[PDB]
C-alpha cells in the first residue's frame, strides 16, 4: 500500500481518530450508535490518487 | 538487576524526545526550503 509521507508532504497534519470526520452527519461519532453531526466535507484520509 | 534497567529505560525516554524534537526540525526545514522556492 501507499500511506502519506509525514516528512515530504508539506501540508500534513496528524489528525487522530477523535477528529476524523468522514461521513460526518450520517455516522455516529466513535460508536456504533445513532448518527450525530452535520453534513460537511471530510478531512480523512488524504487523497492518494487524482 | 533493578539498578541497571533504570539506565536503559531513561535512555529510551530521552531518545523518544530526541527523535521527536528532530522530527519537528525535519518538518520545519522543508517548510523554509519551499519558502525560498516562491
Amino acid at each position: 500500500r501507499q500511506v502519506v509521507d509525514d516528512t515530504k508532504y508539506k501540508d500534513y497534519q496528524q489528525v487522530g481518530i477523535l477528529h476524523q470526520h468522514n461521513n460526518s452527519g450520517f455516522v455516529g461519532y466513535l460508536a456504533p450508535t445513532m448518527r450525530e453531526g452535520q453534513a460537511y466535507p471530510a478531512n480523512f484520509p488524504y487523497p492518494l490518487i487524482g | 538487576s533493578s539498578a541497571r534497567d533504570d539506565k536503559l529505560t531513561a535512555l529510551l525516554a530521552q531518545l523518544d524526545s530526541l527523535t521527536r524534537e528532530l522530527n519537528v526540525v525535519s518538518q520545519q526545514l522543508l517548510d523554509l526550503r519551499q519558502q525560498v522556492s516562491a
